[PDB]
């Protein structure tokens, strides 16, 4: 088992974000349940 | 009686002209972007 903090970098639109492994994540940094945020992009199931 | 050139009205012959210097102006160094902001704006680095 490991843990990393790792710095994530997310260029305009903000669609999407990569991690310091180079490992991108196809979800707005910005996706959430609150003020509109689950109108933010995802690529994934809810469940995830 | 005496009279000093300050007691009596003065007109002149001369045309005037007025010429002033340019003064020193200082350039400092100015960029936009600098190089590293330009390395930066990269989301991925290969090298790290």
């Amino acid at each position: 088992c490991i843990v990393e903090e790792v710095d994530a970098r997310s260029v305009y639109p903000y669609d999407e974000f990569v991690l310091a492994t180079g490992d991108f994540v196809y979800m707005s940094p910005f996706y959430g349940y609150r003020e509109g945020s689950h109108t933010e992009h995802t690529s994934y199931a809810a469940d995830r | 009686h005496q009279l000093s050139r300050a007691d009596v009205t003065t007109v002149s012959t001369f045309i005037d002209l007025n010429i002033t210097m340019l003064e020193d102006h200082e350039f400092v160094p100015l960029e936009v972007y600098t190089r590293h902001e330009i390395k930066d704006s990269g989301l991925l680095d290969y090298t790290e």
